[PDB]
């Protein structure tokens, strides 16, 4: 889906 | 602007694709269909209805109403052929212009069942029975009824059931056989014999004629659209 | 479950041994290849083997575009003697070498096929005269379909032939085709005719070429300079690259070791000599 | 095993057919797939199936042929080597189609004071090489199918110079496995070797292998057999000794589609 | 508004796909989705009024 | 339309790339597979297969059957070699053309261990014990089994079990060798010696062949595909 | 209809993954995955009728 | 002969990134090669020119070189090729970390060869701290367009 | 519910017939 | 057998059915009942004749 | 498969994002994420067996 | 969002 | 949706 960094 | 970068393929146009484009006229009020008797879902459908095989195709009956006649009479039985008829539906004269073998002309490859029904048009009183064959390719194409009995096929009795049928069943080495006349996708022979021979009484026609239609079974199919060379346009 | 991209075995520890169990002793009259790792027969120490054979697996080894004809066109001054030239070019990878000769590690093989279309032109004559981009028609005639004749004719109309009009100067053309063979595998080598001679037919009529099957296997592509002549010529070049995609081989062949002549697997006289001199107990 | 069972010792039967054989190097199944009949979900002529079973699927011994130090080496075809045997041959010309699998069991004794070795090797599609630098691919039907007799190798290419009645057949050079390719590459095809001081035998099992689930036997051989001394025949100090090499081939699993009269080919 | 179909995967290399997202308001400017049906050829093939048993004589 | 910018590589042709492309034979009835016999999925499957070395490459031996041939004679023990090979697997003439060393061609890098095996053609009453070696690079390469027995080797001892196995272990300083003659990735020194001597009795041949065959390690793997030299097209 | 997979990361600077959709309705269009499977070399180098055990002798 | 480019693939023919790679001993990278091609008349002529595509071949060390702008191995079964069209934008591909070593060595304190006693000394000798003699193969580059009357 | 992509009917295995059903025999004058 | 153990050889034992010509040439007697006979340490060969036969006993 | 990171936001006109998604199965493809590591200079200034305490004689 | 066929 | 591999 989406990674957050 | 998107970070993109042009592939290979870019620009080209290719008239098979299948792509989006704007519209010309938009909001345009179209015409709802109506439910026109007849609407045909896929060309196969057409496939399997029987059309009459142009079987004669002579100097002189060709061209004419003449070729879709198959001439019998009650003369003493010979084993000798009444018909023979090479089974490659798509290049085969007697076979490439019926719709059947009109629409496997839009096709590289076909496969499936096919089947030859033949309508006895003589009177009521003349009889006989017929042996109609389908010799698979690969030996030498059936002259006498020897030969063919030993293939596939039906001896058909004349009487009131006018017509019959003989199924030329999927016999090939390949998955698919090719619309053209090929030797590795050879199909094989069809051919008619007197079994016994035609009778009559007195005052009866001797001679008349048996018609013949071709058809595809459901389990036939084709594919590799291409186009035809049943018709073209010099100039 | 094992996957081309993974690791291949480790390097176990092993010492010295003094059995009656011989890894070393064997017998290649049995059909077998010997299955022995370095531990077998000498001392090893623990490696943790990272390499894998991702590189090689069959889909690897053939993911390249390779060339496999080169086609030519023109589009000459109206005014010319001689016809605009069109090409013609019967669809096969046996024109060329390479894609060849590594097709053919095997007996067989199914996969979709990428053609892609590298276009080059030049002025012919020492002219000065200029022409303008031209568009090229790339169109596939499969066996059956009317070939066309001469570079304006009907045929070209392609109602259901697909073609191509490229435009040149643009990315070069591409597209797709899925296995379109008639068989349930592409055959690299067929050991047989398209014909049986029958002994009541005659010896013409019942022959037909060695390893051959359908003669029109798989059709031809046809190409043009769609624009009208032009004062001054120019003559183009159409090379074309195909690469097997999602394929799949079957069968392992020894690799061709002397020169190609024809499509066939015959070879010419003076060429089969491939290696060369070294002496027995020279390194 | 306790009881003596031995890996160079076996028995093979099939129909009204059994081999021994005392000195084997155990025995080859081709790719590992036994012979089988086509599966349902693989089939594609429609009709009823002729599967003969025991009448052809049993031991065919094909003509003795001769080993001796100037041999370069023989090859056959499958299926045919096996036209004119028994009732395997009658069905496959009565019919269209038909697929079949194979036991070849190759037979060469000599003694323990012989040596050489035979490179018996089964080929899928084993196309050879034509003697013409005139024509390419024009090997006629009727040298391409020796059958039963087969067929032999050279060591030395040499091109049919008649232009006007060319020979139209095969030039199967040795080194280069009769195709172009290296015959120290052989090995990559289903293989056993017979080597005289180890055994007097090679047996492969090969499946049906084709790019089509059946096909025309008469147009379309499947397998071949390439039989080659890599390395020589020798016997104590004689000059020319000999020793025989006998094939047995039995079809198996083999199955016919297509019936009607039967073919009659022209092979001379 | 994307739609989600399957593939028939012909040479292979579970259930690939693909996707679609129609850019236009004018459904003359969509792409053809050849998720077509067939029908039975009946209207053309047997048109007749009393349904056709093919074991029974067609005339009775 | 959606802000885009072209980044460099648009519009190039890469003949490794491995983009989508539109199908020129839209809903296309492909043929199913079948079950073929015989699918490879690796090229090192062909790799690990024993393949037949041509180790004696002389003016007359060579592109002949004898070219496979290593003679062997039951002549007085000697400590010079029978042959000498460099491990050079895909640029060493007697192993650049084994299936293998073909391989081995298509590719710039190899990694891993090898296996020679050599196969007694003599007769049963032949007997006689034979020296296999590996030097690892980096000395005089061995002339005398003296300088070979301090290597990694096999003492053969012919008999029943016809064949005999060396393994070369993968020794190296690079985590990959070239697959061309270079010396910063040698290989080291493959030879043969007779340990004791070929003993024969009377009335049995005195000389006979040995054949040697190598094939690849489950260790073995190679990378950067690149053209072959084993074939051209010259015009 | 977005397929998600992971890279075999090989020079570093988790898992790195990449996004893949598919255009086409043809399997034929779609890009190679290089998602492939190894097989065991035995139908090739082991075609031999009984088991090989290599320690033990060969023929027996 | 039509000229055609064969350069072994270096970064030590120019100066600025060969002196910044060498401020350390060993490096691991991803390798990002782009290409800007011009192109120019030469003879003062009036002649045109069409547009030319161009082919960037990578001849890995063992490959075949091409002898002749128009040879066999051009046909790239194998081989990574660019087509590259004029004027288009600049092409780019990239490569993974492709050593021999688990780092590229910007220097080697060493030889390939070791001399022996026992072999001449041509025979043992080698260049001071160079390693694989084809460390990275080359590129070859031409013109795919024919001969054309301006040059 | 039929689509333009399935496969087509599956052949049914048959054995031998001696009965009063005819198949084979049909009337095209029906139009059918 | 009863030659010496050095000596080797391969034999056909064959049965043939009657009602064709009797077996004067390998050839024939191949495709009837038989053993190929392998001579080495089990000194001895066996072939069985199966009861074939029209008649349910046969005259003496 | 996107992966969504922050800015540094130098010059200001919240967290500011930026997305990014690999379109290649080849990490070598990827662009460079910058999304570095630092380290303590140490095994450079400091190489010394005994533990260096800067307000204490380096000589004892 | 999205529709599944 | 996303499928993930
Ligand atoms: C607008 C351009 C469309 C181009 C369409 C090309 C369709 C024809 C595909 C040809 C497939 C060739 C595969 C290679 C050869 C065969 O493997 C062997 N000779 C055995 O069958
Ligand atoms: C279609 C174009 C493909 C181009 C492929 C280029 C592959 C070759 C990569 C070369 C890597 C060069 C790295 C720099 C040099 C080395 O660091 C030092 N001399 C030490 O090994
Ligand atoms: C349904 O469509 C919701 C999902 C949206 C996915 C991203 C859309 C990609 C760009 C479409 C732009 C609009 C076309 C006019
Ligand atoms: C599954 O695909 C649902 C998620 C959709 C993500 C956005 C799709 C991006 C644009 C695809 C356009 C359609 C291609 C014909
Ligand atoms: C993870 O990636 C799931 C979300 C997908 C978002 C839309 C993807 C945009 C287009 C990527 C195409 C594939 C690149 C080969």
């Amino acid at each position: 889906g989406s990674s957050s960094t | 602007g998107l970070p993109v970068m042009n592939t290979p393929g870019s620009n080209q146009y290719l008239t098979a694709d299948n792509f989006q484009s704007p519209c010309a006229l938009p909001e345009f009020d179209v015409t709802p269909p109506i439910d026109i008797p007849g609407e045909v879902k896929n060309m196969m459908e057409l496939a399997e209805i029987d059309t009459m095989i142009p079987f004669d195709l002579s100097a002189t009956k060709k061209n004419t109403m003449e070729m879709y006649r198959v001439r019998l009479s009650d003369k003493p039985h010979t084993d000798d052929p009444i018909l023979c008829l090479s089974l490659s539906p798509a290049s085969d004269p007697r076979l490439s212009h019926t719709m059947l073998g009109e629409i496997l002309n839009y096709y590289t490859h076909w496969a499936g069942s096919l089947k030859f029904t033949f309508l006895f048009c003589g009177s009521m009183m003349a009889t006989g029975k017929l042996l109609v064959s389908y010799a698979p390719p690969g030996a030498d194409p059936p002259k006498k009824r020897k030969e063919a009995m030993l293939g596939t096929h039906v001896i058909w009795d004349i009487g009131l059931q006018s017509s019959c049928t003989m199924v030329v069943p999927w016999i090939s080495n390949t998955t698919y056989r090719q619309t053209i006349d090929d030797s590795f996708t050879e199909g094989g022979y069809i051919s008619v014999f007197y079994q016994t021979r035609i009778v009559v009484p007195l005052s009866t026609p001797r001679e008349m004629d048996i018609l013949g239609f071709v058809s595809a079974c459901n389990d036939f199919s084709v594919r590799l659209l291409r186009d035809t060379t049943h018709i073209e346009q010099k100039a | 479950a094992a996957t081309s991209r993974d690791a291949l075995p480790n390097t176990e520890a092993s010492g010295p041994t003094h059995s009656k169990e011989i890894p070393a002793l064997t017998a290649v009259e049995t059909g077998a290849t010997n299955p022995l790792v370095p531990s077998d027969t000498v001392q090893t120490r623990h490696v943790v083997q990272h390499r894998s054979r991702s590189e090689s697996s069959i889909e690897s080894f053939f993911a390249r575009g390779a060339c496999v004809t080169i086609m030519t066109v023109d589009n000459p001054a109206s005014t010319t003697n001689k016809d605009k030239l069109f090409a013609v070019w019967k669809i096969t990878y046996k024109d060329t070498v390479q894609l060849r000769r590594k097709l053919e590690f095997f007996t067989y093989s199914r996969f979709d096929m990428e053609l892609t279309f590298v276009v080059t032109a030049n002025f012919t004559e020492t002219n000065n005269g200029h022409a303008l981009n031209q568009v090229y028609q790339i169109m596939y005639v499969p066996p059956g379909a009317p070939v066309p004749e001469k570079w304006d004719d009907y045929t070209w109309q392609t109602s259901s032939n697909p073609s191509i009009f490229y435009t040149y100067g643009t990315a070069p053309a591409r597209i797709s085709v899925p296995y379109v063979g008639i068989s349930n595998a592409y055959s690299h080598f067929y050991d047989g005719f398209s014909k049986v001679p029958l002994k009541d037919q005659s010896a013409a009529l019942g022959d037909s070429l060695y390893g051959a099957a359908s003669l029109n296997d798989f059709g031809i592509l046809a190409v043009r300079v769609v624009n009208d002549h032009n004062p001054t010529k120019v003559t183009s070049k159409i090379r074309v690259y195909l690469k097997p995609k999602h394929i799949r081989v079957w069968c392992p062949r020894p690799p061709r070791a002397v020169a190609y002549y024809g499509p066939g697997v015959d070879y010419k006289d003076g060429t089969l000599t491939p290696l060369s001199t070294k002496d027995l107990t020279t390194y | 095993e306790a009881c003596g069972y031995s890996d160079r010792v076996l028995q093979l039967t099939l129909g009204n057919s059994t081999i021994t054989t005392q000195e084997a190097a155990n025995s080859v199944v081709a790719y590992g797939r036994w012979p089988e009949y086509l599966r349902d979900s693989e089939a594609n002529p429609v009709d009823q199936p002729t599967e003969p079973d025991v009448a052809a699927c049993r031991f065919y011994t094909l003509d003795t042929v001769s080993w001796t130090k100037e041999s370069r080496g023989w090859w056959w075809k499958l299926p045919d080597a096996l036209r004119d045997m028994g009732l395997f041959g009658q069905n496959m010309y009565y019919h269209y189609l038909g697929r079949s699998g194979y036991t070849v069991h190759v037979q060469c004794n000599a003694s323990k004071f012989h040596q050489g070795a035979l490179g018996v090797f089964a080929v899928p599609e084993m196309c050879l090489a034509g003697d013409s630098n005139t024509t390419t691919m024009y090997t006629s039907y009727q040298n391409a199918n020796p059958g039963e007799k087969g067929g032999t190798f050279t060591g030395t290419f040499t091109p049919d110079n008649n232009q006007t009645s060319p020979a139209r057949r095969f030039c199967p050079v040795d080194y280069l496995l009769g195709n172009g390719t290296l015959l120290g590459n052989a090995f990559v095809f289903p293989h056993q070797i017979i080597n005289l001081r180890t055994n007097n035998c090679a047996t492969l099992v090969l499946p049906y292998v084709n790019s089509l689930s059946i096909d025309s036997m008469v147009k379309h051989n499947n397998w071949g057999i390439a039989i080659l001394p890599l390395a020589p025949l020798n016997f104590a100090s004689e000059s020319s000794p000999e020793i025989p090499i006998t094939l047995t081939i039995a079809p198996m699993c083999c199955e016919f589609n297509g019936l009607r009269n039967i073919t009659l080919p022209r092979l001379q | 508004g994307a739609q989600v179909s399957s593939q028939k995967v012909g040479a292979h290399e579970s259930t690939i796909n693909y996707t679609t997202i129609n850019y236009y308001r004018d459904s003359a400017s969509n792409a053809a989705s050849k998720q077509d049906f067939s029908q039975d050829p009946s209207k053309f093939t047997e048109p007749i009024k009393d349904v056709l048993i093919k074991t029974a004589p067609m005339l009775n």
